[PDB]
């Protein structure tokens, strides 16, 4: 809506998603796994797989090149 | 600064795994207390 | 009193034969320091296997002391302060095993939680 | 005559074939030994059991007297239980306070 967002996972759950921006029954494990799963999506093109050990080798992921 | 950051973290996971093993272990032991309760 | 003395001698007759067993098992484990250790254990199980026998033979005899109801007529086919005890302590531990349960779910969430919280940080 | 006396008797015969001063021989002779010593132990149980339901029939009172006995037990072992595992938890507090 505009900073919610509201799922029906299962069809008597409703799940709810809120950006609680203060400006001067709450769920931490998923709010802990959303920062570490944006956190991996970030390291994932910062990463260490994408350099090739063979310097001729040019670049990308490691398990792309084998 | 990375490397004192790394040491925390750590230390912290290292207390985590620790706290998480007693506490399983105390479960298995109320589990079997309460189930087997005759009430 | 004696309807317990009937499950204790009950128990003795069921740790006679178990013992036996861990006697029979000691005597197949023995090959010809740890040979005096063996010979140690077996002396002290059958200590305690004569011990049973007394204690059973006493209770034998006291349940045989103290029948004018002969059985097959106990069975139903089909055609007063000591039950305020009970109710009493039936009352009691029903809190005890609701406040057991309550203390045994954030045991269970606190688990579930730091397993999921460290599994998501590789 | 007497049950124990028999149960002794068998468990004594269980022995036999050992002290004293191939194989068939002894595979028959412990067949029959344990079948006895199995017996007459089922059969002792199962006195105790006629004896405990003549008694649950004729006095009840010793009964509710046991069953009073256990529920008792069971609170103060669910207190022994909840007495070290507070005792754990405080400690770890003492603990994870420390970082």
């Amino acid at each position: 809506v505009k900073n919610q967002i509201i799922s029906q996972p299962f069809p008597s759950l409703q799940l709810s998603i809120s950006l609680c921006h203060s400006s001067n029954d709450h769920l931490y494990v998923l709010e802990h796994n959303l920062h570490l799963l944006i956190r991996e999506f970030h390291k994932q093109t910062l990463s260490s797989i994408m350099m090739p050990h063979p310097a001729s080798a040019p670049f990308g992921h490691k398990r792309m090149r084998l | 600064r990375n490397q004192q950051l790394r040491t925390l973290q750590e230390e912290c996971d290292r207390k985590l795994i620790t706290l998480r093993d007693e506490i399983s272990i105390d479960l298995y032991e109320l589990e079997e207390e309460y189930y087997s309760s005759s009430s | 009193n004696t309807a317990s003395l009937c499950r204790i001698g009950q128990e003795t007759v069921q740790d006679i034969v178990y013992r036996t067993m861990e006697i029979f098992q000691l005597l197949r484990n023995m090959q010809l320091g740890t040979y005096q250790d063996r010979l140690t254990k077996l002396q002290d199980n059958l200590r305690q296997l004569s011990v049973l026998f007394r204690k059973l033979r006493l209770v034998y005899d006291k349940c045989n002391e103290n029948d004018p109801i002969p059985v097959e007529q106990l069975i139903p086919y089909v055609e007063s302060e000591e039950r305020r005890e009970i109710a009493e302590v039936n009352k009691k531990l029903k809190q005890k095993n609701q406040q057991l349960k309550q203390i045994m779910d954030q045991l269970r969430n606190l688990i579930w939680d730091i397993n999921a919280m460290l599994a998501m940080r590789n | 005559s007497t049950l124990v006396d028999e149960l002794e008797s068998s468990f004594e015969a269980c022995f036999a074939s050992l002290v004293s001063q191939d194989q068939e021989e002894i595979r028959t002779g412990v067949d029959q030994c344990i079948q006895k010593f199995l017996d007459i132990a089922r059969q002792t149980e199962c006195f105790f059991l006629q004896k405990r339901l003549q008694l649950s029939v004729q006095k009840p009172e010793q009964v509710i007297k046991e069953d009073v006995s256990e529920l008792r037990n069971e609170l103060q072992r669910k207190d022994a239980l909840v007495q070290k595992h507070l005792t754990k938890l405080r400690h770890w507090q003492q603990v994870l306070e420390d970082i």
